[PDB]
Parts: C-alpha cells; sequence; structure tokens
C-alpha cells in the first residue's frame, strides 16, 4: 500500500 | 483519454455505494456525514477545463479521520504548484459540518503508486475506495486490497530504478478490477487501452 501522514486539524 | 463517467460504475461494482457521495471537480464542498462512511472522487481541475487528475476523499466520523489518496502522493505544495489545486477549503467545510469539536485527522498518501506517464489515475482511486470501504480504519495500507500495489517515495516518481514495481502496481490494479468489475471486464481492453501506464510518455 501507501504510507500516509497524519496531521491534527482544528477549525 | 484517463478515466470519464467512468468511476461511478466501477466504484458501485467494489461495493462502495452504500458511501459514496459521486465524482466532483476541485470544488468538492466536503463532508456533511457526522454519523456515517463516506467518500468521493475529486479532480484536481474545474469541470470547465475537463478534468486533469483524479483522487479520492474519504471520511470516517467515528475515527474523526478525513483520509485523502491522491496516487501519486505529491506534497500540499507540489498539488499547488503542479495542479493549482488546494483542499483547505473543503477539510474546513468537512470539520464544521462533521465534527462535534470542528477537529479531524487528515490522513494522506505520502507515496506514489502511478507511473509518471500513467492515466489510471481513477482507477487506482477506485481501488483505494474499496479498501476504504472494507477497512475503513485502514485503508492506505496493511489491508487485503492495498497489500496488492506498493508505493514508493515522491520524490523518486521518476526514477528509472522504480519504473517496474509502478508498472506492476497498474498490472495488479487491472486484474484487481477484472476481479471485481463487471463493468470493468466488459469494457476491458477500451479501459486499458485509454489508461496505459505509458499513456502520457512525451513524444
Amino acid at each position: 500500500g501507501v504510507q500516509s501522514l497524519k496531521r491534527r486539524r482544528c477549525f | 483519454g484517463s478515466s470519464e463517467q467512468e468511476l461511478k460504475a466501477i466504484v458501485k461494482d467494489l461495493g462502495c455505494g452504500p458511501y459514496f457521495l459521486g465524482t466532483y471537480d476541485k470544488r468538492f464542498p466536503g463532508f456533511v456525514s457526522p454519523h456515517k462512511l463516506a467518500c468521493a472522487i475529486v479532480n484536481t481541475a474545474g469541470r470547465e477545463t475537463g478534468g486533469v487528475h483524479w483522487m479520492a476523499f474519504a471520511w470516517n466520523p467515528r475515527s474523526k479521520t478525513c483520509y485523502l489518496f491522491e496516487p501519486f502522493g505529491f506534497s500540499d505544495q507540489r498539488l499547488k504548484q503542479v495542479y493549482q489545486f488546494e483542499y483547505e477549503s473543503l477539510l474546513r467545510r468537512s470539520a464544521i459540518a462533521s465534527s462535534p469539536d470542528r477537529c479531524i485527522t487528515l490522513e494522506k498518501s505520502t507515496q506514489s503508486v502511478q507511473g509518471p506517464n500513467s492515466a489510471a489515475c481513477g482507477l487506482f482511486c477506485c481501488m483505494f475506495l474499496h479498501a476504504f470501504a472494507n477497512w475503513p480504519q485502514t485503508p492506505m495500507d496493511h489491508n487485503p486490497t492495498m497489500n496488492l500495489i506498493t508505493g514508493v517515495p515522491n520524490s523518486m516518481l521518476n526514477s528509472p530504478q522504480v519504473q517496474p514495481t509502478l508498472r506492476r502496481n497498474q498490472e495488479q490494479l487491472y486484474s484487481f478490477l477484472e476481479r471485481h468489475s463487471p463493468y470493468f471486464r466488459s469494457h476491458s481492453a477500451q479501459i486499458r487501452s485509454a489508461t496505459s501506464f505509458c499513456h502520457l510518455k512525451n513524444m
């Protein structure tokens, strides 16, 4: 598969 | 060629119907899905220009995760510079509408599965969405669908070293679709030709 980056985002 | 008005049929064949919002251009509003799994296929361009490149977005409200699967795994900056595409707006609208706390985890692919001359972007997106529909907590990897293909660092997209990996990914993609899509099977030769691995190679 693919590796992925994770980012917490709040709006 | 690429893929046009075909994803819908293929994505439906793949069992994504209960979660699939449709195909959109770059104006995709985002997700209003506080309780249900949802997904969409989204073009980098506006309908006005015809369509350039396909990506998949998926939303898991139980895990509070928005997935972006863009088959080359470009950085945000390269999406802006290569495709004039920005997903900040749709991400914001999604979190405002769907998350009680107005927050989410963005999880995006950082690797390429698609060859730089390939026109199979839309088909790769369909494959990812099968993975999402079946393994909504681990759609990117470590699941039976995405275990069939191997990402490479986006920095190496044009390296001769990795081209066979990306060609094999495309072979596995097509065979995957043969196994799971009556629509693909009945249009097999036409789709393979229009989406081929070296379809966009410069002459």
